[PDB]
């Protein structure tokens, strides 16, 4: 799955991106 | 993972509530029920 972490449109459009168990060499900055 | 299956970890550690349980007992063996 993939989940995405925002504080709040009402605070920032900023965003992360959790890919769930995946090993984070293989997904296609902080990583 | 199988097919579509997976498994979430819980939000706290087995090291997390180890800690909760010995403050528990440490409270009670030096403080008796005022901590509470
Ligand atoms: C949401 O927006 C309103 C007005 O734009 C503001 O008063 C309120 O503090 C905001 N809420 C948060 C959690 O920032
Ligand atoms: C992801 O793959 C690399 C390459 O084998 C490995 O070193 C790394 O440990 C893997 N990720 C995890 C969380 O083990």
């Amino acid at each position: 799955g993939v989940s995405v972490i925002t504080p709040g449109t009402n605070t920032s459009n900023q965003v992360a991106v959790l890919y769930q168990g995946v090993n984070c060499t293989e997904v296609p900055s902080n990583v | 993972k199988f097919n579509g299956l997976t498994v979430l970890p819980p939000l706290l550690t087995d090291e997390m509530i180890a800690q909760y349980t010995s403050a528990l007992l440490a409270g009670t063996i030096t403080s008796g029920w005022t901590f509470g």
